[PDB]
């Protein structure tokens, strides 16, 4: 049952779009009420409720007042910056690490161009891609954890 | 000293229940 | 009454709007992970409210920044809540965003007609990180201060301009009041506008081209 | 952990309860 | 500092998500088409 | 077999009722947030710079007819008249003109305070003489204690008009 | 470092519990 | 010793960098942990465990030269208004886990900064602190929130005395460069063994180098390894640690209303999904 | 090349956009006074740039506000210019707006299908005046301070709420640091967003219904 | 010549709009280039140039530092607030003047409703309106100047 | 204060504008229609 | 007199309210203007005209009682670093318009705050100040900008002496209430006429009321108008004024580049309109 | 001391010239 | 108060000068 | 009769060229605006609180091996070593680690400064010992004059490496 | 006033000059 509408594949205007890579909001279950009115407020409420709960149970700390003459040993960026921070301290060349930093956005920009050689979505039907991704994702989590560690058990992660 | 614990459980229960209600709500995945 | 709907319908063709929303369908390859985007947004709207809330007590001055944050936690009614929510929802925005990227990729939604949507996204990400970095240092606590000192220095590696860049970044040769002033402008005025422009593009292009196809 | 796990099972079970319950209360007074 | 709860929250959701993603990709790669592309 | 209109409205009310529930729940602490913390939570006069007007060479370097402002209560600026056989008048005249809140200057010519903003006026104790200022200036109790000055809420009645102190 | 373990453990696992629970609702209702 | 930190650095055991003055004299480095609960209600006794691990069945160099076991010390820094629980209020098992520790405050009034030790290694691998949470409702410059706790924990005797002189649980260099001349082995009626050594030719060269007993020597006869070096080996099997942690002084009212709100939410979600189902129904009559 | 226009045309149907602009004509009853609107806008965009410029030096703190304005005039390169432009363009916005209203009226452009456009306009006017009033008092000079003291007191006339309103307005019973903090949030964060929302409506409705008719 | 396109009054879709009060951007000279590209930058540049010029020739003053104990005699709002300010000090009732203040926006809101009785644009073909307007505009300029004046030559404007 | 230059600038433009407005209303009220409404 | 302001109020002639201490003693009120140019280049001599108008062919009450003309005084407050031009640099006609005025500074160093007068009414209806503009290029805490100038100008003798005693150019009340008894007309060998008056019955009543000569009396014999009142009429035909104005210390570089930019603009506008015309042409070939 | 005057004239001349160029530009009013 | 008069005077009058001047251009060009 | 393409492009260039003209004209002062005012526009050491380290009981209450930070030039934090026969070393070692700018602590154990941020290290005079810090710490000239301390730009050459001072 | 009026007339006349001039230079090399 659900609630459904099949694609009218006899519609020139629809087919013309399916052709271009984008007829896909013409068929399915109706966006309204079904999702917008009824299951949205579910998602938005849940998102909010988990944040409030987290905010009550593990509230925000207030740190020491800044001191120009005293760098805190054990100073770390936020978590989403660990990976890059890790890199920056395991690349003795200052200027190099900075470009390695920049190449994360620049690189990500170039992905749609490269991977446009073919036109598959499903990652199983695109081996090479899915692999370099999994490799990156892994290396990134690795470098991230690496920052949690003392300077020189950092890369080896302390087990070799 | 374990309303402190009922406390965290509330969190785990909206996380769970929100996922559950989305899946149910959209015959979902 | 005096039919209200009709009133608006004569003038603005209000119906067109509705007919445009209710004419859209969501295909069956669209699963729960197609939410990660709307959630990253939800997290932002929370930033926007709690953020603005805090602009009513926060003082972007080296003499008063830290003390005012303390005021919010201790003395302002529900201040502890508004600020904790800001802090958590910041992290959940960055996270839900990363997840949102994961899907897109493993769904090939950045391909063919939609590479601009992907490009804009990458910009949104760079902006969102800048929100983070700037906010981090507003309490002018120990960790936040030394953060500013570090990142402000990074552009000096770059050879021709770099220094010129860093001085704009921090308002002088060194971190100081100028730096807090500019980071505040950045966090509360510049980045919200930038992020709205680019969210607007992102969303406009999505509405135009609809969701990517099945796998 | 043990106490949390108890309270947890009860909490959901309790709401899972309300849900199922109010489907049928809602189904067999034919609102659904 | 390092915010343990948040850091575990990340990983937990990262892995759980990549997982469900590949799993939905599979569930589809083996029951394909439906409806005509 | 298919739910009739009025049964939808019941399930509308229910869902959209409980949602409003959440919305108000969330709104409440936020509204409280914007409403400032009350300093009233849970006396000694002061100078412009913020110093505790010591009465010794205040009695001296100001004369008679002289009337100089002083941080009153709520820190409000409060005139203190020097009497023509100079000790202090019992009571201080709170300077905030009662219309829209400008500090009112003592015009020693026409002996009469006059709001520079829109035009209100007052007599030599406070009592309103013109408008758009509704009521007259507030007052207080000024003693000589510990050789500062101690201002107290004028809790008793308006000695210039009879009955109720409009302010306290 | 146990405050973390609980968190990874649970964020991951409770996903499957909510999923299961939802699917379960679906069965008792009839999709 | 903990009380030497007090002696030498009176107003506080930690500097603006977060270091802790202890590490000025205990130069080795071994790990230090500090577990406390994630949250404590106000006016509550709870446990704070300071861990100072080290290999129990090994020993170290004593003052004279012997080979003695070793003791553990520690400064814990709790947040404002926290203090050791009044003993009437410490429950039973706790009293026992705690033992015979003297929770000496770092200075008059600072009951939230506790020195501790020297205690004997083998009973105090771990050290329980029974502490009491302040109460924002009564003391009115104490607030609910998350606050930091700082540990510095040591084990094994140190390398420098409050006077400035070196100890004997470190290694000695060699002053200058040259060929080693003599390895004596003094022991005057008091202040025992005193291996005396010296170097030469090069240029001038005769400077004398005493080396207290307890260390090894692994530089032998002949030799000439250069400007201040090697001659002693490292006797030190001790070392200092540090940790930091978070604790939330929680208000049960906050938790109660949060739980209430959550429930209102889960309820409102359910109510919406039910509504959707009821719509999927009136819809299936519009297909046919 | 590799035709760039085509690139975008495949994906976003860029042409539609152009065809929508070039398909619009401007009738002959439309004279110079039909500019007063676009000029009031031009004046605002200038506010937006020079305003933001000044957020890089202005300090919303009673200790430093006045001094920082002095800094902008005296020490910041072209600061005298940026701020004088802000001050003049503020007044020219309010003025050109009044003129814009004059025409509309004496052109009956607020009639029949366009009464919402007029309504929104009235709101834009109230917002624009609030920009003025708030900015006025940011230098924390003598005139600006007493301005705040007066207007903050006006709502107290209103009987049930009034006081409650005024306390929100000024952050306490009395003008003070809280007041400057809130007026700053108002001027640099709230009113720009509000004024963009309502300018967006105004303009959307105008594009929909086109210009009013001939006389 | 100019450049022109007459209304295609045979176009059902156009006529349908002219009917509703809004077909008017369908006929005339083309909006682009003609105005947008060519005469706009003229208007925008001129607007800007007059402001810069004014800003150089008559730059911004900096006033005295605020003093809690000292209200400046001769204190005035900006010019666009004179009229209302005038009112506020020639209406001995505090609360009344405030409502008179508020009725300026509220009143202006109500204009399209009232004047909708008929549907003329040209003000010559609407006497009553054009009159109450001219009267208001005049009274407003009057009250405005009035604030420039000393309290009690204010209304009389000093000539009666 | 009172900013004389600005205040004269206002009036100047106010009157000049109301003027040109009524004058364009007239110029139209006497040469009407053109093109068919 | 101007110099009495100095005497009584040393650090400044104006209070935080912008008033000017003069008005404490000259209680009447007549207008005061101050014209200066809209802009002055730096290091330039320019004119600043202080106007103190009053009806020339009328007179006022002198000290004793006579009926003398009257003098004009004034404090002008120029902005920082402004001062009276060095006489070598004042041109010719200017020297003449200025006259024999003594531009006395309000205090040592404050050359931009000038006291002036008493001068005789009829030559000094208007008072020229030849002043010199500072130079931001040399003095380095002087900046280009717009700055305020403040005038307080008086004419006719005042109502209160530096001692506190009243003068005779005001009106006198009556102390208490009662029926008037006597109108004498003293004039001791010094300190001349001294109309002496008194009141009575009511209750106690006999208080004596002297009234210096110069005023009128317009309360006659009999009478009993009440608590301090009327009896004198107003002799004062004098009074104090105030003005404030703006002046722009302009930098010619600013003006030059602004004129350059304008021209670039007018040019770019013309260039656009020309382009439009050229398009209206290629267009008229698309109609036909 | 009358570049000060050429100064104001520049203003009056763009005001005038801008109006003039609009009217010309749009065969205008 | 003359700084004003000039300003009202001129803002008003120069409008007509620019108008005239523009119209004039139109004539020398031929509309 | 009707202008040919290439004559439009000429009138394009002209108008759109002069417009750019205006745009850059306007942009210029704005860019200059955001570029901070230089304090370099047109010596004595200081304490944390901001006091002028008087050398009298500085020589006393600090010992030998001791090395305490001090507001150097550009107000930068600058260590000043107390010598083992305590007068002052000639030169101060500017504390800002040369990688990304953290203040570097003196580890008196391994006698060697170590950046807590990413891991750089330095010897007992400054010379770089590890990275990611490129060059070594800066220096200066420290005298005893007027019984403060006077720091001067180390204009001469790098006595620890030979040739050019990378900083001045 | 007099000086301003002179400079003013010259200034426009000068630009009015450039305008007219460059119409015809532009018209009679047939760019327009
Ligand atoms: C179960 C939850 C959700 C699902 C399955 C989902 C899925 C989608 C899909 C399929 C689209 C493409 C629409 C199209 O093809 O026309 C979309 C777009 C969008 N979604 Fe959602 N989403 C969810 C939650 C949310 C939430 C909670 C928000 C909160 C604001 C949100 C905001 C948006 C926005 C702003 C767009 C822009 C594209 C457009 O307007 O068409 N989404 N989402
Ligand atoms: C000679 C100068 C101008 C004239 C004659 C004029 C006239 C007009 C007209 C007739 C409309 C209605 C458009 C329609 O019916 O579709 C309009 C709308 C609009 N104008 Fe202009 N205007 C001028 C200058 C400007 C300037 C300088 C701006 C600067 C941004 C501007 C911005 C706008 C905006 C934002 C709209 C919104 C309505 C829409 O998008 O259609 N105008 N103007
Ligand atoms: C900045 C600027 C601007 C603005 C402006 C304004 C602000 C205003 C203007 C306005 C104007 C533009 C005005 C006009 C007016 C006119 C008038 C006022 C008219 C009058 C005339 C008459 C009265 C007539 C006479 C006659 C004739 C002619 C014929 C018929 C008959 C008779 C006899 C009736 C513009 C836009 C320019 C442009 C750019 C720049």
């Amino acid at each position: 049952m659900a609630t459904l509408k099949k694609p009218d594949l006899s519609d020139p205007k629809l087919r013309a779009k399916l052709a271009k890579g984008m007829g896909h909001n013409y068929y399915g279950e109706p966006a309204w009420p079904n999702d917008l009115l009824y299951v949205f407020p579910v998602v938005i409420m849940g998102t909010f409720a988990c944040i409030v709960a987290l905010s009550v149970l593990d509230p925000a700390m207030v740190g020491e007042p800044a001191d120009p003459f005293a760098t805190p040993l054990e100073i770390l960026p936020e978590w989403y910056l660990y990976p890059v921070f890790q890199i920056l301290r395991s690349v003795p060349n200052k200027l190099l690490g900075v470009l390695l930093m920049a190449s994360v956005p620049l690189g990500l920009i170039l992905v749609p161009f490269i991977e446009n050689v073919n036109k598959f979505q499903n990652p199983f039907r695109r081996p090479v891609a899915t692999t370099i991704f999994l490799f990156g994702t892994l290396v990134t989590i690795w470098l991230g954890i690496g920052a949690t560690f003392p300077l020189d058990k950092t890369l080896t992660l302390g087990l070799f | 000293m374990e309303i402190d614990v009922l406390g965290w459980v509330a969190l785990l229960v909206v996380f769970t229940w929100s996922i559950a209600m989305v899946v149910w709500g959209r015959n979902g995945l | 009454m005096a039919n209200v709907y009709d009133w608006f319908q004569e003038r603005l063709e209000i119906q067109a709007l509705a007919d445009d929303v209710t004419s859209k369908y969501v295909p069956p390859h669209v699963n729960i992970f197609y939410c990660l985007g709307g959630i990253t947004l939800t997290c932002f709207l929370i930033q926007f409210a709690t953020g603005f809330a805090m602009t009513f007590y926060y003082k972007p001055t080296v003499t008063e920044a830290y003390a005012s944050v303390q005021y919010i936690m201790n003395e302002v009614s529900f201040g502890w809540l508004i600020r904790s929510i800001h802090r958590w929802s910041a992290s959940m925005m960055v996270l839900m965003m990363i997840l949102h990227v994961f899907r897109v990729y493993l769904t090939g939604g950045f391909k063919k007609p939609r590479e601009l949507t992907w490009i804009s996204g990458v910009i949104l990400a760079v902006i969102t990180v800048s929100f983070g970095v700037t906010g981090y240092s507003l309490p002018w606590d120990q960790v936040g201060y030394w953060a500013v000192k570090i990142v402000s220095g990074v552009p000096e590696a770059i050879p021709v301009v770099g220094v010129l860049i860093s001085d704009l970044l921090r308002g002088g040769s060194s971190v100081g009041q100028a730096t807090l002033t500019r980071y505040y402008s950045a966090h509360t005025f510049v980045l919200p506008w930038l992020i709205a422009v680019f969210m607007l593009l992102h969303f406009l292009m999505i509405r135009k081209q609809g969701i990517s196809g099945p796998l | 952990m043990i106490l949390g796990a108890v309270f947890y099972i009860v909490f959901i079970a309790l709401f899972f309860g309300i849900a199922v319950g109010i489907i049928f209360a809602i189904k067999s007074i034919k609102l659904i | 500092m390092v915010e343990p709860l948040l850091d575990g929250l990340v990983l937990g959701l990262v892995f759980a998500t990549l997982g469900g993603l590949f799993y939905a990709a599979y569930q589809q790669y083996k029951r394909p088409n439906e409806l005509g592309g | 077999d298919v739910p009739d209109m009025g049964r939808r409205q019941f399930m509308n009310l229910l869902a959209f009722g409980t949602v409003t529930g959440v919305a108000l729940g969330a709104l409440y602490p936020l509204v409280k947030y914007f409403i400032p913390p009350s300093g009233g939570a849970v006396t000694t006069a002061k100078d412009k710079l913020g110093n505790n007007v010591k009465v010794s060479k205040f009695l001296e370097s100001h004369n008679a007819g002289d009337r100089v402002l002083v941080q009153g209560l709520k820190g409000d600026p409060t005139y203190i008249v020097v009497e023509s056989k100079e000790a202090i008048r019992d009571y201080g005249i709170n300077a905030v003109c009662t219309h829209l809140g400008c500090v009112v200057p003592w015009n020693a010519a026409e002996n009469k305070f006059k709001c520079p903003c829109h035009g209100s006026q007052y007599d030599e104790t406070g009592k309103v003489i013109r408008g758009p200022a509704p009521l007259s200036l507030a007052l207080c109790h000024a003693t000589v204690q510990d050789d500062n000055i101690v201002l107290t809420p004028w809790t008793e009645t308006d000695f210039r008009t009879g009955e109720k102190p409009w302010w306290v | 470092t146990e405050e973390m373990l609980y968190a990874a453990l649970l964020s991951f696992g409770l996903i499957f519990v909510g999923w299961g629970l939802g699917v379960l609702l679906l069965k008792i209702q009839g999709a | 010793y903990p009380f030497w930190a007090q002696q030498t650095y009176p107003p506080t055991p930690r500097e603006p960098t977060g270091r802790i003055v202890c590490a000025n004299c205990h130069l080795a480095a071994k790990p230090a942990e500090v577990e406390v609960p994630q949250s404590v209600l106000p006016d509550t006794v709870f446990k704070a465990v300071v861990k100072i691990p080290y290999d129990t069945k090994l020993q170290q160099v004593a003052a004279d030269g012997s080979k003695v076991g070793l003791n553990v010390g520690a400064v814990l820094m709790l947040p404002e208004g926290f203090k050791i629980a009044p003993e009437e209020r410490i429950p039973e098992e706790l009293k026992k886990e705690v033992g015979d520790v003297y929770f000496q405050p770092y200075k008059e009034g600072q009951d939230n900064v506790l020195l501790v030790g020297p205690l004997p290694g083998e009973q105090y691998q771990e050290i329980v602190f029974p502490v009491l949470s302040p109460n924002p409702t009564t003391d009115k410059n104490i607030h609910f929130g998350k606050y930091a706790i700082h540990l510095g924990a040591n084990r094994g005797r140190g390398q420098i005395y409050p006077t400035g002189e070196k100890s004997n649980n470190n290694v000695f260099t060699a002053s200058a460069t040259g060929t080693i001349t003599k390895i004596a082995k003094e022991e005057d009626e008091y202040g025992n063994v005193k291996y005396q050594v010296s170097i030469q030719t090069d240029s001038g060269k005769t400077v004398v180098d005493t080396i207290p007993a307890g260390p090894e020597l692994i530089v032998s006869e002949g030799q000439a390894v250069k400007a201040g070096e090697a001659l002693t080996n490292n006797p030190n099997v001790g070392g200092f640690g540090q940790d930091d942690t978070e604790i939330v002084l929680q208000d049960p009212n906050r938790v109660k209303w949060m739980i209430a709100f959550i429930c209102l939410v889960m309820l409102a979600q359910l109510m919406l999904i039910l509504k959707k189902k009821q719509v999927e129904k009136v819809q299936a009559a519009e297909m046919n």
